[PDB]
């Protein structure tokens, strides 16, 4: 019955109906993995119990990309087609370089094919990994993610080779207008009327890169 | 069932052994011929800067040598070369000319026959047996003599580094019928240099373009052998990391086996335990 | 009879039997409940017949998601219109203590039995999960004086799972075709209660985790899936000579994986990367994107008719169009859209650039 | 390759989507074709019992025999997975006693155990209900006695007696190739030869799936038909000869241009035992 | 008579119409040399370079003043502007001259080229140091050479040459200093 | 190591010192604790251990902290069984250790 | 906080939390008894804490 | 495999620091001076980071 | 796997052992001939994964 | 010699053999890692094989011959 318990226990993180208050509850259970192995009992148990996953794999945890979110595998389908749509323009496209990068990345599991056009992906996949990586205890709101999420999915960072970026992100988030923060929380989306702005912005930027 | 993971667990051990074993046998035999490559890069350089450099030419009858290796653990070696054999070929097409192919190395007649074997005539092997010779060049050149083909292209791997294998086409010309008549630029470029040989200029170039012929392909099947040394290094660690990746798969696979298997005998003694007392 | 169901690999590798049973073991991730749902969306609405949906042990966000689904899309309507619907939901899901989920299984199989003895048409029982029937059933085993069986299960299993699953079967007055999905417990094939389940079902559609693994959706183990309808007795000739193609090319493949994965593609011989070529554009090409999984993806569902399956697997079989590459088969309707995507994917090798001027990020309009 | 006589006890065993029914059902339907030519003495009257198939199952292969007409000869137990599981314990060993009487009579019988590896779980499930301790993975003890009891009654009696015989089939499922199952490990000592089906070679062509190396007769080749025998003599070992020569091919390493041949002559015949459907020859 | 327009950075552009575009063009032996015939200079004084070749080493590729090459009309010596030349030399002993000190290389018969440039390219087959070979068994090869006289003309060029490749051996052996 | 646990917690608790603590060979405490529990009858858990063995381990290594009073820094050899770390020994003795110093030969 | 035991390796590269636990993976005759006398010495001659 | 002297400038400069700092890494016990004869020294942490 | 490989009988020829295999009891040269063949079927025991 | 090891270790071993054995179980420990190797006899490394060889002579150095206690 331990099924039942994990079941009776998670079941209850609900968003209920206008009727009943419109409140939510969401879990976030955490469960101890022994060398990985998404096929254990607790495991594919409590998976058929959460509408998503993330799994923290421990190679990329390892080679210092902190928070190791294995992107392939972490998938939550309840919360795409609910998030901030400001975001979701640009995140569907560093979904597909994510996935390009993996899938290039497995081909090349060494260097000694050059293609010359798999580089480009094999570089945006390294920028857009030393992008979406942080340290610890640092929360980041959806605005001055969506602008750095923004500025490394287009152009504006391919500049630096890979190392800076921790130094750029903070840069182009230190070198923006403020102001287009408050814009980009309010307005919930990219506008046409903010988008010509954050094209005009990112490229003014003193990038430290070179 | 769990004696199969731990057979196979053997089985690839031994494997990554193995390779293990041959990146040292292929990354050593590397070094012994680099002594000599760079030496068999002597003779290369003055035939280009005397002859030039046309390969496209609209020959008549044309010999293609795509040089190959003998033992087929190449590694992006013989059919990257295969590959180039037509891609070179075809630029070279343009008006239906003779063209005789041949391939040095047993791993060439097994590759080169399925794309272009209407065209294909000689397969020279076990070239590598003991180590390569120039008057086995003599040889095999004298065998490409005994037809009179209008050019030669020679498909080879030029040994750069360890990493970079770029395929190479070593261009020889017949010497009365194309070679002298590629040098026509306002009369003629060969003639300032004065002949001293004893008959005529005519029959001194087909010596030289023998000679030509003789040395670039001593120096093609010593890079190939020198860069299939280099690519068997390159493949031969990559399937001792897949080796070691397979056996780490395989060693959690046996303690998951493991733990399973115990705690299933355990559940089997305390079920007969607790149901008769 | 044939089910068309209109999806690529269920049509072509074990077709579903109109008057059968169909099964779906999943393993926690491999999307045996979106399988269902674009099974529901393209079966449910072209079988006019009725139809119930009971769901045993799913998750309840599930049930709601269906239920705001089929209001909203003329399945159920409510309000004045309640005769108009074509469904009835059973739901015991997994918040129910294991006294309820051990019973709701039972109930929809009533529901069902109704209109196939009584009424007297034909009925698909989308049945959710009926592992958890058994799961319940094992939960309460512990506790009523027996003692356990293997893995850990009850002594009682397999007349307990019989008694269910063989009233799910079309008599001469009624139908049932029944759908069922089966979790199998931790990827684990030899469990009894999947083992059990492999010998009720007609037509057993296998979700590996693996293929999963791969992005291939849906993931339906080519290999492992078979019917009783994959027999050239009911189907004609050339749709079974192509099934048995793909699966000998597709198990040629899978005795090359260890060599592949140990040497790589180069020590192989020339026949050897032409099977090991078709094998990979076959192995993408059964592979779509469902009119389900839209709502989180962006990428509009195709329906794959029946004869469209069988002109682009037979192409991809005998070699008609070897020149595409992997990435054309993949997330593709049929062999019209892969060359239609073909197109495409040549189109952006080369114009990938010049967006320099002409924009309207100016200041001023 | 593996020739069945009358007075043997010959398994078939697979994984679980082999042709493990298929092969038994041709062996009850060619004897109707024999039957239609041999004389009264010498006549195979077939009895197949299913323990614990689905209903629909037994209801198609009763409309086969009444389709092919081998319903003349044939009786059908059905212990279907309806049936408590002291009919399936049961079914196996009243499907014999109902084939027993042809091996009282003087005539030759045969009976084929339809998936005895449920028989063994509808004994598993009393055995576990009337309070007998549980010993390998859930099973009694005492497991081999249920089938060497009921698989030993399918004899060749002697000529005082009536000069009978009866020909079993036992029927097993393992799992994933797992002949070190229980159930499995009891029926491959007890019967006398063993028809091993494998899945993946049952989707690389070979239909049935024959895995040739491990299946054998101990009552062998004095007891088949004389003219395949010194035929059929070097088949086995034409086989045997093609499968070390594909075990070192396959890595695209090296051919020798005469195990050429022997890998070309295992290939003309590895494509000739193939069978279809419902098909006696 | 030249209406074939060809060569290496042409062969290029020719390249990339028949071949697929996914391929880097393959190299030729004008990409993996520096020192060219036509480019004027590479003298620079009295010390022109010298590429001394070999097909299995390298022996000399510094810069000499004077190369005397054993041609076939006569033993001839290179200087730092000297003419382009054709040259097939006679089996005999090329004289290697960098000024004060003089090294000898016994020849086995093979080309020698010079350029306008001033720089020579000594192509030959088994280039023999003096010290490594013997005056004991050459008078026997010349027995064995002076011997064996049948009517083919192929034993007859091959013994001739037999006969001139050890009696160069002997003059150049018994003229030491 | 409850005994050892005591001596060290006098002399942290009153002597108010820095106090080491050595646990040799933890694994082996916890096949001491797997032979009393499946002694008395208990229900043997998973690989053969028993069913207390995450409390009665951190009934252990719980008292081993910081105090106001001082500290208590132990230095506990672990051995892996069948040098597996999905094994439930490590896997539930790893859950409390903070610094791994792997000596080599 | 940290605890400066005084080896180099132990205090630099993994350090040794003070109030936490600590692994050895140690074997045979590779120094482990020196190692706890060490470290025994080390923090009774300077941290002034005894050891069990 | 490839030889001592075949690695760059860039690396060989890293492996003569790796060999002197993974030599450096040692110290002298202070509890083995009885069988050993030289002194141990306690370090400190400070000055174990700044000479690293 | 001896009797897939056709040897009739499928005596395994490494691990088939007696106690009338000391050279004290049979005379030497049956012991000698016996471990000369027991240590060239182990060879090509070690051998066939590389031959494989 | 691989896996056989004792836990006094050598501080009991009789002197004389504590000057030989160190060494032989050194070449041995090299010898089990150069193990495996043996077929590809033709391929040397010149000091690679010496310790091949080295290894090959102390592996038959140390029979026994059957209740024979030296
Ligand atoms: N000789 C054959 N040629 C072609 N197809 C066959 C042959 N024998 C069986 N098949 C096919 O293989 C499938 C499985 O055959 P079979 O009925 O023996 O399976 P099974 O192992 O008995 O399944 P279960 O044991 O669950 O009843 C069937 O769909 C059948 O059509
Ligand atoms: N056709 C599909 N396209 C994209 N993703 C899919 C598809 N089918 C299934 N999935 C993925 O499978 C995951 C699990 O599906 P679901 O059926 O909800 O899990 P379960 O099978 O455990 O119920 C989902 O997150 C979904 O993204
Ligand atoms: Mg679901
Ligand atoms: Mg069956």
């Amino acid at each position: 019955d331990v099924f039942y318990l994990h079941s009776r226990l998670l079941e209850r993180a609900a968003k209920l109906s206008k009727e009943l208050g419109g409140g939510s509850l969401t879990a976030f259970p955490v469960i101890e993995t022994q060398a990985g192995d998404v096929s254990a009992y607790i495991a594919t148990n409590v998976i058929s119990i959460t509408d998503g996953q993330i799994f923290l794999e421990t190679e990329l945890f390892y080679k210092g990309i902190r928070p190791a979110l294995n992107v392939g595998l972490s998938v939550s389908r309840v919360g795409s087609a609910a998030q901030f749509p400001g975001m979701k323009q640009v995140a569907g496209t560093l979904k597909l370089e994510l996935a390009q990068y993996r899938e290039v990345a497995a081909f090349a599991q060494f260097g000694s094919d050059l293609d010359a056009a798999t580089q480009y992906v094999l570089e945006r996949g390294a920028r857009l990994t030393e992008m979406l990586k942080q340290k610890q205890f640092a929360p980041i709101p959806i605005e001055r993610q969506t602008v750095a999420v923004y500025a490394a999915t287009k152009g504006f960072l391919d500049k630096v080779r890979v190392q800076d970026i921790v130094a750029a992100e903070e840069a182009v988030i230190s070198q923006v207008n403020p102001a287009v923060f408050k814009i980009l929380k309010a307005n919930g989306k990219i506008t046409p009327a903010l988008d010509a702005h954050l094209k005009a912005e990112l490229r003014k930027v003193k990038l430290p890169g070179a | 069932s769990n004696q199969a993971v731990k057979q196979r667990i053997r089985a690839i051990k031994n494997i990554g052994k193995i390779t293990k074993a041959m990146k040292m046998v292929a990354a050593s035999k590397m070094k012994n011929a680099q002594i000599a490559v760079e030496q068999s890069r002597g003779l290369v350089d003055p035939f280009v800067r005397l002859f030039g450099d046309f390969p496209a030419v609209n020959s008549n009858k044309s010999v293609v040598v795509a040089v190959t290796s003998d033992k087929g653990l190449c590694g992006g070696l013989n059919s990257n070369i295969t590959k180039y054999t037509r891609a070179t070929l075809a630029t070279t097409e343009s008006e239906g000319k003779d063209v005789v192919v041949v391939s040095i190395g047993d791993k060439g007649r097994s590759q080169l026959t399925r794309i272009e074997s209407q065209r294909y005539q000689l397969a020279i092997a076990d070239t590598y047996k003991v180590r390569v010779t120039f008057g086995q060049a003599s040889l095999i050149v004298e065998e490409l003599i005994k037809h009179n083909p209008q050019s030669y292209q020679i498909l080879f791997n030029k040994f750069r580094s360890a990493i970079s294998f770029k395929p190479t086409v070593a261009t020889i010309l017949s010497p009365d019928l194309l070679e002298k008549q590629l040098e026509d630029v306002t009369g003629n470029s060969l003639d300032a240099y004065d002949i001293e040989a004893s008959h005529e200029r005519s029959d001194v170039l087909r010596d030289l373009t023998e000679f030509h012929l003789g040395v670039t392909l001593y120096n093609a099947m010593l890079e190939n052998n020198c860069s299939e040394h280099a690519s068997r290094m390159s493949a031969m660690e990559n399937s001792t990391k897949s080796a070691g990746e397979m056996l780490g798969k395989l060693t959690l696979d046996y303690n998951r086996k493991r733990q399973a298997t115990i705690t299933t005998e355990l559940i089997e003694i305390i079920a007969g335990a607790s149901a008769l007392m | 009879e044939i089910l068309v169901t209109g999806i690529k690999v269920v049509d072509l590798l074990a077709p579903y039997q109109r008057g059968g049973k169909i099964g779906l073991f999943g393993g926690a991730g491999v999307g045996k409940t979106v399988l269902i749902m674009e099974l529901i969306n393209n079966v449910a609405k072209a079988h006019g017949g009725f139809s119930v949906f009971a769901g045993v042990g799913e998750r309840t966000r599930e049930g709601n998601d269906l239920y705001r689904e089929m209001i909203e899309s003329g399945v159920i309507k409510l309000g004045a219109e309640r005769g108009n619907s074509k469904c009835t939901l059973v739901y015991g899901q997994m918040n129910e203590p294991p006294g309820a989920r051990a019973r709701v299984a039972l109930t929809g199989l009533t529901v069902a039995e109704y209109f196939r003895d009584i009424e007297g048409q034909d009925v698909l029982l989308f049945v959710d999960n009926i592992f958890r029937f058994t799961q319940a059933n094992s939960e309460v085993s512990a506790l009523l004086g027996r003692i356990p069986s293997a893995v850990g299960y009850q002594p009682t299993l397999a007349t307990d799972l019989g008694g269910l699953q063989e009233r799910i079967t079309t008599t001469t007055k009624g139908s049932i075709t029944s759908v069922q999905a089966v979790y199998v417990p931790a990827d684990d094939l030899t469990d009894p209660a999947p083992a059990t389940t492999f010998a009720h079902l007609d037509a057993t559609t296998v979700l590996s985790r693996s293929i999963a693994e791969l992005g291939i959706y849906p993931a339906v183990d080519p290999l492992d899936s078979t019917s009783r309808m994959l027999n050239p007795n009911v189907i004609g000739a050339e749709h079974y000579n192509v099934a048995r193609g793909v699966q000998k090319v597709l198990q040629d493949y899978k005795n090359l994986q260890d060599i592949i994965a140990i040497l790589g593609m180069d020590e192989l011989s020339e026949e050897d990367k032409l099977t090991v070529a078709r094998a990979r554009k076959i192995q993408r090409f059964l592979s779509q994107p469902f009119q389900v999984a839209e709502v989180f993806t962006g990428t509009p569902g195709k329906y794959v008719d029946l004869a469209d399956t069988i002109s682009g697997f037979q192409g991809v079989l005998t070699g008609k169009y070897d020149d595409l590459p992997e990435m054309a088969f993949y997330m593709v309707g049929d062999i019209k859209e892969v060359k239609e995507k073909a197109d495409k994917m040549a189109k952006d090798i080369a114009s990938r650039k010049e967006a320099d001027n002409k924009k309207v990020s100016e200041e001023l309009k | 390759l593996v020739p069945i006589g009358r007075g043997q006890r010959e398994l078939i065993i697979g994984d679980r989507q082999t042709g493990k029914t298929a092969v038994a059902i041709d062996a009850i339907i060619h004897q109707k074709n024999c039957n239609e030519q041999v004389p009264k003495a010498q006549r195979v009257y077939c009895v197949y019992v299913a323990v614990g198939q689905k209903r629909s199952t037994v209801a198609q292969l009763v409309k086969l025999f009444t389709q092919t007409g081998a319903m003349r000869y044939t009786i059908m137990v059905s212990a279907t997975a309806s049936d408590a599981a002291p009919l399936q314990f049961l079914a196996p060993y009243s499907g014999c006693a109902m084939a027993e009487y042809f091996r009282d009579t003087g005539k030759h019988g045969l009976i084929i155990y339809d998936d005895l590896s449920k028989q063994s779980v509808a004994y598993r499930q009393m055995s576990l209900l009337l309070r007998r301790p549980p010993g390998r993975e859930a099973f009694p003890g005492d497991v081999f006695y249920l089938h060497s009891r009921l698989l030993e009654r399918a004899a060749k009696l002697s000529k005082e007696l009536g000069g009978g015989s009866l020909t079993a089939f036992p029927v097993i499922e393992t799992q994933a190739g797992d002949v070190s199952a229980y159930i499995a490990t009891n029926v491959i000592s007890i019967t006398d030869g063993q028809i091993f089906l494998e899945t993946e070679l049952f989707y690389k062509g070979i239909r049935p799936a024959l895995n040739v190396g491990l299946s054998v007769s101990r009552v062998g080749s004095a007891a088949q038909f004389p003219g395949m025998k010194q035929v059929a003599g070097t088949l086995k070992l034409e086989l045997a000869q093609y499968r070390e020569v594909a075990a070192f091919a396959q890595f695209g390493s090296d051919l020798d241009a005469a195990t050429q041949y022997v890998l070309e002559r295992g290939a003309r015949l590895t494509e000739m035992l193939k069978q279809k459907q419902f098909a006696p020859i | 008579e030249a209406a074939a327009p060809a060569g290496p950075k042409e062969f290029t552009e020719v390249w990339n119409k028949k071949a697929p575009s996914t391929l880097i063009v393959p190299e030729f032996p004008s990409n993996y040399t520096a020192v060219k015939a036509v480019g004027e200079g590479q003298v620079h004084g009295d010390a022109f370079p010298v590429n001394f070749y070999t097909p299995h080493s390298i022996l000399s590729q510094a810069q000499k003043d004077t190369v005397v090459l054993p041609g076939v009309d006569g033993y001839f010596g290179v200087k730092a502007s000297h003419v382009p030349t054709i040259a097939q030399l006679k089996p005999g002993v090329v004289e290697l001259h960098s000024g004060a000190e003089s090294e000898k290389f016994f020849v086995s018969g093979g080309f020698a080229f010079v350029h306008p440039n001033g720089v020579t390219d000594i192509c030959v087959l088994e280039a023999a140091t003096l010290d490594q070979v013997d005056p004991a068994a050459v008078k026997s090869a010349l027995a064995a050479a002076s011997a064996a006289q049948p009517t083919d003309e192929f034993e007859q060029a091959a013994n001739r040459a037999a006969i001139e490749l050890y009696s160069a051996l002997e003059s150049a052996v018994e003229a030491k200093a």
